[PDB]
């Protein structure tokens, strides 16, 4: 049985590990004070 | 108050104190920032709507731009025919200048309004 | 201050497993390159 | 049986029926004078 | 860049289309106030005159407070004015 | 004391507050539009009661 | 690819990918039966609403006896 | 490579793996029931279902499962308070276990699929390529959900073999799983009913059957096949994300507003029963039945059960709470151990006055009592100086029928007053605030995180509808639009028809 | 070639107004929904479902003016004209507060129309879909706001009047019994839409200040062609400027006008499922730690109390006159006050 | 040659027209007195 | 009642009055 | 412990801003 | 039981900082 064609590689640049970082951080910046409450 | 919410205790008094709600340029300020968002949102999806096949679909259309790459990335004509059909043909910029400039003003003078 | 204990661990998975997330995707991009 | 509501409900809709059919009545008549050239 | 309508601009100089609608704004205009100025207005939409919002000696609020008898609420607010 | 009535109004994380509650608090209403530098008051503390701080900012 | 015994027997299940009916085929007769589904949902919705007011029908915890 | 956002399109081409991410999903759907379930047994208290039913305690999969038969513990207890029963093994605990089972068996299967994806099955004789036959695919699946579902009302809920389903009275006192038979007149689209659902489950399975049959053997129209691109699966997506928001919103809906589906004994009151003062009204109907028969006011009070006077509490309101005020209502205002009795407030001069019910949409609300006719006789004033309706003044006190503190009154002021900010909230009780530690704010119920959620949820599902509907019929242009796209044809004028070259002028 | 193919053809045609299948649906619905609250505006009062005056003919003016929501006693019946409510009297009908569902319905299924014209055009133009997708964001500020908001409270009556000075009693009704301003779905809704007129003013004004000379004129706008290839101003100076002026700068024009879509489009997403939660009263009214200090220690004061103090005197003061049905009677002596004031 | 009637004209008139109907019974309002 | 006839009497000698004046290049 | 989180929150958004700025993938012409 | 509450986030940071430092050693180890 051959392996499977259909495999990808996924990608992710530094200027999107930078937004994301910077989405993550300000969003529990954001909701950590409704979760201490 | 250089705080989130003292910032809201600050916009309830003066709504007591001066009815800021009812004053044409606090709504001359709301029209700049709706309106903003409206056309930030109607100029980013025309634009995206129109970019010029590039790439594969296994890969982000945004590859299909190089920094500094002289050729436009977007066929406006194809922009225009399609906004100026949502509306009609005239209430659709078909130069690029005039349609940046307007989106440039729109808040801008909103927002000296508000103010 | 009498805040929800819970808080603490609920704010560092949220930050910590996404960011995480984020940083595996990154790193094995670079060693492709 | 056959209360008030119930009456209005067949009212609306055969209202809705009658606007519908008309205009669809009106569109498809246009369509068929004023044709395009191929 | 056009689509075989007549332009805006050469309809709006032109005598003719200023022979017609020279009479047809004015009559519409005159239509509109007909219809405030005899009352009708009122009577079509139900919205109360100056003197019809209160009973003389009543200063309460005739809202409607059912569903089903609303109609009949509404007309019995009217005969307490009548 | 933001109003000058000697009723002070916590603003920082450590006296009590979440980054939503939180402010660095205007000056006090005793102050009214009067430059009030740090050097124009005897002692921090008494500028930091009456909201020194929001003016430097 | 790879056989088996129950690939086999479905077989004919997954083998006419692509196949139509002609042109407009049965369109009309399910036009019929989405309008009436949509006369049937308006029913049921202007009942729960009460627009709808049915001899019998008590719209109400009430009618749990 | 692909975008971290398009990492399982990897599937579209792939039935094998696809069915192995579809198990792997099922799997992992089927263990958080269990898990849930066990956390919940782990947690719950069953010794009272007057005063601490599940509702109260944060339960949300418990109800689920009692909704449709299973009321028992191996422990011995049961939901409905009956002791010493034995459900056999399907008990909340097998339910839970059932589950997990069910659960390691799917991870398995997935994993056969995943490795084994090249079956023959899943290409097209003809041409070699995997290919899904989507129109008979659908008319299989619609006959099996058709024969299920006629199954489920046909077996299950008639009890023909079944447990039934939860069913109550109207003021939810005497709930319990019974049999339903079919309603087949009118009344069976009341969401009231019971017996329509029954009737629906019928019904409508037959329907399924047939339509599955015709989906079957009957191939999609060419006009339509084109026009819905039934080559594509993505279109399947497109509309069966469509038909899960409609439904989601149809279960918010009848979980807000209540039917028989959603019973209060299992999700708690609705908050329209607050706003018509609903289990006001059936208490006094009792009370004025009671003192025409002749009975005391001590004892036409001492007659209403604790459970219906508990009902009238704005604390079991779902509109009450807040979206940061977490965990069970226990949490809250404590758990509820007994009715204290019916308040009643008099002034010096012997009229009975009425405290002004708090409405679902005040935080915080005055004390204000008011006469028969809605008069103002007292009140707690905010200012002081120019007060004329105080306690005080006015020598309002409260006497106590029914209840804990039946044939009590009260006449200090303040402990008057202390009655009369409780009253506003309905009927009075006396709770546990020490076992939970509760903070005394109130928290909404089941009812009210269930609604919240699926409304959430199926707005937001149908962005992924109109998301999936475009990626669809727009498939030839995801990349971008035609570089050789030429200005004749979005300019006007050109065609007569827009986008049709051959209708040139 | 039978007659739905011909009238897809009619449909279809380039004119000065496209019609389309969508058309169908959304010229009648948008001019109704339109000409329904010119109509209520001018011309109807909310005496009987609010104790308000509200149209032109009553003496109200454009700011004044709403056409109302109907009275809390109506549920939320869909107020047919031929509905048991008003039984086919269009007067009674008016009165009622019919125009109120007549709007926003005809309204909702004019949105529908107007985003299936979205993407109508776009598939026969050979356009991505993106500005139909954008679309979904007022969509759903729509119906969670006007739709779905009312429907979990008691009755449409809670819903927005369609006016100007009612929309700004309906923002400051959220602030004193919602506390909307401490939810963090309303922020980010905010920052979305602050974001968006940032964007829109940054993206216009560095744009025009990149230009490149490609004309002799004064007035810019002349030097640009629709169908020239060349791009009008220089990405490169634009990247320069901004990443030394802020430190980072967009490079990638494609990430750029996407970025643009997403942020507002995402805010008004955000700020919809706040709206949703507060159909059912799940607010984020407060800080629960916050309370019981400050139930306990008198001298603990932060701007969230004192914010709180200001909900409790919109509620107090504005519920009897805006809650008619109600028949809140408070006397002065329960109204909350400060000294003096 | 060109058309009159086109839905142009229908749309505009479908606008215009009551327009000006309601402007003119807008204009006899400033004349009411309570 | 008579103050229906006397709003619609402009609107329909304004509508006899283009018809009249248009009528001609109608029927091209 | 919660003032501990809202400030280590703020100084990592910080150190993140000194990496986008200093450290970012450099735009290159073409 | 009366436990410590920090040891539920001193256990699962225990476990997950550690873990995902191997995970991204392994995963761009494989990439490259
Ligand atoms: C996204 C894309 C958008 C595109 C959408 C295009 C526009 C489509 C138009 C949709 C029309 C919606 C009308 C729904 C009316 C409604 O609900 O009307 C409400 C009625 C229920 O009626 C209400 O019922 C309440 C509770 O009653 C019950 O309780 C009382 C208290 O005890 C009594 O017992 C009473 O007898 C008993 O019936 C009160 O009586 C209210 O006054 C009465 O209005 O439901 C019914 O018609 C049916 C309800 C069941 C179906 C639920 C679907 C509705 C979707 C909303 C889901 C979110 C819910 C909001 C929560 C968040
Ligand atoms: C052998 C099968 C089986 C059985 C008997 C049960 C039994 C149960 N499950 Mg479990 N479950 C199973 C498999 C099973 N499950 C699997 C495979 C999964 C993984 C998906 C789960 C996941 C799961 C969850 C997540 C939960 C349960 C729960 C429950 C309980 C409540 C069931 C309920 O309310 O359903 C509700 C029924 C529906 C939602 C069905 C609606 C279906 C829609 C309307 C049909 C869609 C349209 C249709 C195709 C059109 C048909 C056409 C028509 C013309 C015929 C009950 C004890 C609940 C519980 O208490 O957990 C402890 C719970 O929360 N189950
Ligand atoms: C439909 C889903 C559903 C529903 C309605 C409930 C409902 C309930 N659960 Mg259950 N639960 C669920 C799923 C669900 N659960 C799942 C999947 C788990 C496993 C994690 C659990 C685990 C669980 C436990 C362990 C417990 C409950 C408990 C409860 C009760 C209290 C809930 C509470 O306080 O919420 C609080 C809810 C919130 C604070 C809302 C959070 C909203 C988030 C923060 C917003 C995020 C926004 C996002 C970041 C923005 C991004 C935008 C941008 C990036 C694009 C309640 C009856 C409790 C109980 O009483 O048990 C007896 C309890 O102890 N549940
Ligand atoms: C049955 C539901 C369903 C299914 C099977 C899919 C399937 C798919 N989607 Mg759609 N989608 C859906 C619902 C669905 N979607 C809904 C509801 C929305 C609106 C939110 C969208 C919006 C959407 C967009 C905008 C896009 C897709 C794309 C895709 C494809 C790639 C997805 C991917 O790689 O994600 C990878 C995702 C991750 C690696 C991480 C996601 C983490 C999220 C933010 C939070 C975690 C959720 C949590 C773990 C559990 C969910 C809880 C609850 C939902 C049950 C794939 C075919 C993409 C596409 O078209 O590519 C061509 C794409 O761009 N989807
Ligand atoms: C595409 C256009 C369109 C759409 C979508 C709507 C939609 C709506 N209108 Mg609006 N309306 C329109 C055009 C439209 N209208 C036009 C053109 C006018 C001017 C005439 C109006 C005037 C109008 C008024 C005055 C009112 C509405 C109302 C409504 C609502 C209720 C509709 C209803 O119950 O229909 C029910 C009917 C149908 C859905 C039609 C079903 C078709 C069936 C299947 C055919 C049945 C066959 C036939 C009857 C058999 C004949 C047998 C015979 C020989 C006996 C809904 C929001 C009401 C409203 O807004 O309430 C607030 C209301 O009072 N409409
Ligand atoms: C810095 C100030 C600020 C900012 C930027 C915002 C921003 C926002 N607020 Mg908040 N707000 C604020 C302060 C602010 N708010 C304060 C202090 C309060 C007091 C608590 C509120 C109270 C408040 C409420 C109560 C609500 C908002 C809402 C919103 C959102 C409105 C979204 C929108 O465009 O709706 C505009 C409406 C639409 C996009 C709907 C569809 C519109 C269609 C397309 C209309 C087409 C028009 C048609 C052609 C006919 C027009 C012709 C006619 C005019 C002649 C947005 C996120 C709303 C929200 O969150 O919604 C989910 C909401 O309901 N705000
Ligand atoms: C081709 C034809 C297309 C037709 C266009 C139709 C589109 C719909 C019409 C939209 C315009 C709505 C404006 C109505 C104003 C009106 O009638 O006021 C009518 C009112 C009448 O004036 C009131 O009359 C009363 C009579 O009892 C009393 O005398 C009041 O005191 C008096 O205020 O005038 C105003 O309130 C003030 C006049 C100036 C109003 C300017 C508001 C418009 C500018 C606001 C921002 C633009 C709004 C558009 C964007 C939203
Ligand atoms: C109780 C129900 C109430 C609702 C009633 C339902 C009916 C509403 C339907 C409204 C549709 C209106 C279509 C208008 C067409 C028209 O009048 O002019 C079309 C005619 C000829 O115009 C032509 O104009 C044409 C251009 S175009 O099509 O108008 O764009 C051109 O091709 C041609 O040569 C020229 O002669
Ligand atoms: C293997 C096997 C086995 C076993 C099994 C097991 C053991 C399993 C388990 C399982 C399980 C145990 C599972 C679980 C699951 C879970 C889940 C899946 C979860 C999810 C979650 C989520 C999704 C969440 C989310 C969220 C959050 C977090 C926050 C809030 C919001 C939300 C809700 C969204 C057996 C023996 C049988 C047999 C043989 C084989
Ligand atoms: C509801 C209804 C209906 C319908 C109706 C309609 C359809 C109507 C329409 C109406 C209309 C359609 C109206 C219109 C009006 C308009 C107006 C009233 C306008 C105004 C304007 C203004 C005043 C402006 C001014 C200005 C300014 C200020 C500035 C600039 C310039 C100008 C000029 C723009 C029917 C019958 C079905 C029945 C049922 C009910
Ligand atoms: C003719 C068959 C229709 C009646 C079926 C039985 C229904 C009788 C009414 C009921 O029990 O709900
Ligand atoms: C499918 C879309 C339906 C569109 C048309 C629906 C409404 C059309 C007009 C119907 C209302 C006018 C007649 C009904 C007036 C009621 C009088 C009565 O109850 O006897
Ligand atoms: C992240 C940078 C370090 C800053 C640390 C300052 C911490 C000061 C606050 C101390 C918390 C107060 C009481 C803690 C006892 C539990």
């Amino acid at each position: 049985m051959e392996p499977n064609p259909n495999r990808q590689p996924v990608e992710l640049n530094r200027t999107s590990l930078y937004l994301g970082l910077l989405l993550i951080l300000v969003l529990a910046l954001l909701f950590s004070s409704y979760f201490f409450n | 108050p250089l705080g989130i919410s003292g910032t809201f205790n600050f916009m309830i008094v003066f709504q007591a104190e001066h009815n800021i709600l009812m004053h044409p340029f606090h709504q001359l300020g709301v029209a700049g920032v709706f309106g903003g968002a409206l056309f930030c949102a109607m100029h980013g999806s025309l634009v995206t709507s129109s970019l010029i096949r590039e790439t594969t679909e296994t890969e982000s259309a945004n590859y299909g731009y190089k920094f500094g790459q002289e050729e436009e990335t977007y066929n406006i004509v194809a922009a225009h025919g399609y906004f100026g059909r949502l509306i009609f043909q005239y209430a659709s910029f078909n130069n690029s200048r005039s349609l940046h400039f307007f989106l440039a003003a729109w808040p801008v003078v909103g927002v000296w309004f508000t103010a | 201050m009498e805040v929800n204990q819970l808080g603490l661990i609920a704010t560092a998975l949220f930050v910590l497993v996404p960011s995480v997330f984020l940083i595996i995707l990154y790193v094995q991009t670079e060693s492709q390159q | 049986t056959i209360t008030p509501s119930l009456k209005g409900f067949f009212i609306g809709l055969l209202s809705g029926a009658v606007v519908l059919g008309l205009t669809f009545a009106v569109l498809i008549a246009i369509s068929q004078i004023d044709k395009v050239q191929r | 860049g056009t689509t075989g309508e007549r332009p805006f601009s050469d309809i709006i100089t032109s005598v003719r289309y200023w022979v017609i609608h020279s009479i047809t704004i004015p009559a519409l205009f005159i239509a509109g106030w007909l219809f405030v100025s005899t009352g009708l207005a009122y009577d079509v939409f139900g919205t109360p005159r100056p003197d019809s919002y209160y009973a003389q000696e009543q200063r309460s609020i005739p809202l409607v407070t059912d569903r089903f008898e609303a109609k009949q609420q509404v007309e019995t607010f009217l005969e307490q004015l009548k | 004391d933001i109003d000058g009535i000697r009723e002070p109004v916590s603003g920082s994380l450590l006296y009590g507050n979440n980054i939503i509650t939180g402010a660095v608090v205007p000056s006090s209403n005793a102050i009214g539009l009067h430059f009030y530098p740090i050097w124009e008051a005897a002692s921090l503390d008494e500028w930091l009661y009456n909201g020194g701080p929001y003016q430097l900012i | 690819a790879r056989r088996t015994w129950l690939g086999d027997i479905l077989r004919p299940l997954n083998s006419e990918y692509g196949k139509v009916a002609p042109g407009w085929g049965t369109t009309p007769l399910m036009a019929v039966f989405m309008g009436l589904f949509l006369v049937f949902l308006l029913i049921i919705l202007e009942i729960y609403n009460s627009t709808l007011i049915l001899d019998g029908v008590n719209v109400s915890w009430k009618a749990l006896g | 490579g692909l975008p971290w956002y398009r990492v399982h399109t990897v599937l579209i081409n792939d039935p094998g793996r696809l069915i192995a991410a579809h198990l792997m999903h099922t799997a992992l759907v089927a263990g958080w029931a269990g898990s849930m379930a066990l956390y919940e047994l782990a947690t719950f208290d069953p010794s009272d279902p007057v005063l601490n039913p599940m509702w109260r305690q944060g339960m949300f999969v418990l109800p689920f499962m009692a909704r449709l038969g299973v009321t028992g513990s191996w422990s011995g207890w049961s939901i409905t308070g009956e002791t010493g029963i034995d459900p056999g093994f399907w008990s909340f605990e097998g339910v839970a276990l059932a589950h997990i089972v069910l659960s390691g068996l799917l991870f398995l299967a997935a994993c056969w699929h995943w490795v084994y994806w090249d079956l023959e099955l899943f290409r097209d004789p003809r041409t070699g390529e995997p290919a899904l036959d989507l129109p008979k695919m659908f008319g299989i699946h619609l006959f099996l959900a058709g024969l299920l579902c006629f199954g489920f009302g046909a077996f299950h809920l008639t009890g023909l073999f079944g447990p039934g389903m939860w069913v109550s009275d109207p003021y939810g006192l005497t709930g319990s799983v019974q049999p339903v038979a079919p309603e087949w007149g009118p009344d069976g689209f009341n969401p009231y009913n019971p017996g329509g659902v029954v009737a629906h489950h019928i019904a409508a399975g037959i329907v399924g059957i047939i339509a599955g049959l015709f989906h079957i053997l009957v191939r999609p129209p060419q006009r339509l096949y084109k026009a819905l691109r039934m080559g594509n699966i993505e279109t399947v997506l497109s509309s069966s994300i469509a038909a899960v928001f409609f439904a989601a919103f149809v279960v918010a809906g009848t979980m807000w507003y209540g039917s028989a589906t959603t019973p209060i004994e299992l999700f708690g009151p609705t908050r329209y029963q607050w706003d018509s003062s609903y289990f006001q009204q059936e208490i006094n109907r009792r009370v004025q039945a009671s003192l025409a028969s002749g009975a005391t006011l001590e004892e036409a009070w001492s007659a209403i059960p604790e459970k219906l006077a508990f009902y009238d509490y704005i604390g079991n309101n779902p509109a009450k709470g807040g979206l940061f005020r977490t965990g069970p209502m226990n949490k809250g205002d404590g758990i509820a151990q007994a009715w204290k009795g019916h308040a009643v407030f008099r002034n010096k001069e012997g009229e009975e006055l009425f405290v002004r019910r708090m409405p679902a949409f005040f935080e915080s609300f005055p004390v204000i009592l008011t006469d028969k006719n809605g008069v103002v006789k007292a009140d707690i004033p905010f200012r002081r100086a120019e007060s004329k309706y105080s306690f005080e003044q006015q020598g309002v006190t409260v006497s106590f029928y029914g209840g804990e503190l039946n044939g009590q009154t009260f006449t200090d002021p303040p402990t008057v007053k202390s009655y009369a900010r409780k009253a506003i909230f309905g009927e009075i009780f006396e709770f546990d605030t020490e076992t939970l530690n509760s903070d005394g704010i109130f928290r909404t119920s089941p009812r009210g995180w269930f609604t919240f959620a699926h409304a959430v949820f199926a707005l937001l599902f149908f962005f992924g509808h109109i998301w999936h509907g475009a990626r669809t019929l727009f498939r030839d242009v995801f990349s971008g639009i035609d570089p050789e796209l030429s200005p004749e044809q979005v300019e006007w004028g050109f065609y007569q028809k827009v986008g049709d070259v051959t209708t040139r002028r | 070639r039978g007659w739905f193919d011909i009238l897809d053809d009619w449909l279809k045609r380039d004119r000065f107004v496209f019609v389309g299948w969508s058309g169908i649906l959304l010229f009648p619905c948008a001019y109704l929904a339109l000409g329904g609250w010119l109509t209520g505006t001018t011309f109807v009062t909310s005496w009987y479902t609010h104790g308000l005056a509200s149209s032109y003919l009553e003496g109200c003016n454009f700011l004044t003016v709403a056409v109302s929501t109907p009275a809390n006693s109506m549920g939320h019946s869909l107020l047919l004209l031929w509905g048991p409510e008003a039984q086919g009297d269009f007067t009674r009908w008016c009165q009622l507060g019919g125009l109120w569902t007549f709007i926003a319905l005809h309204g909702a299924f004019g949105l529908i129309g107007f985003m299936l014209r979205q993407f109508e055009i776009a598939r026969l133009v050979g356009v991505r879909p993106y500005n139909a997708i954008a679309f979904s964001a007022p969509i759903a500020v729509f119906v969670s706001v006007f739709l779905i908001y009312p429907l979990g409270q008691s009755s449409w009556f809670f819903a927005p009047s369609f006016g100007v000075a009612a929309i700004f009693r309906f923002l400051l009704f959220f602030q004193g019994f919602h506390n909307w301003t401490l939810n963090p779905f309303h922020m980010m809704g905010v920052a979305g839409v602050l974001g968006g007129a940032l964007l829109c003013a940054i993206h216009g004004a560095t744009v025009e200040n990149t230009l490149f000379q490609d004309g002799e004129g004064a007035s810019t706008f002349r030097a640009f062609n629709p169908t020239q290839a060349e791009e009008t101003y220089s990405m490169v100076t634009a990247n320069r400027f901004w990443s030394q002026i802020f430190g980072i700068a967009f490079s990638n024009k494609r990430w750029l006008h996407f970025f643009m879509l997403f942020v507002p489009v995402t805010g008004l997403w955000m700020s919809a499922i706040g709206v949703v939660g507060l159909a059912l009263n799940l607010r984020s009214y407060d800080f629960i730690s916050q309370e019981i200090r400050a139930a306990e220690d008198p001298e603990f004061e932060t701007f969230y109390t004192k914010n709180l103090l200001l909900n409790e005197g919109i509620r107090a003061w504005m519920a009897p006159q805006d809650q008619p049905h109600e028949n809140f009677v408070f006397p002065e002596e329960v109204l909350p006050r400060g000294n003096a004031l | 040659s060109y058309p009159i009637f086109t839905v142009r004209w229908v749309a505009v008139h479908t606008l215009a027209v009551p327009t000006i109907f309601f402007l003119g019974a807008i204009a006899a309002m400033q004349f009411i007195q309570r | 009642d008579w103050r229906v006839l006397v709003v619609l009497l402009p609107v329909l000698l304004a509508a006899g009055w283009a018809v009249r004046n248009i009528l001609p290049y109608a029927v091209k | 412990m919660e003032t501990i989180t809202y400030v280590f929150i703020f100084a990592c958004i910080i150190a993140l801003f000194f990496f986008a700025i200093f450290f970012r993938e450099p735009p290159r012409i073409t």
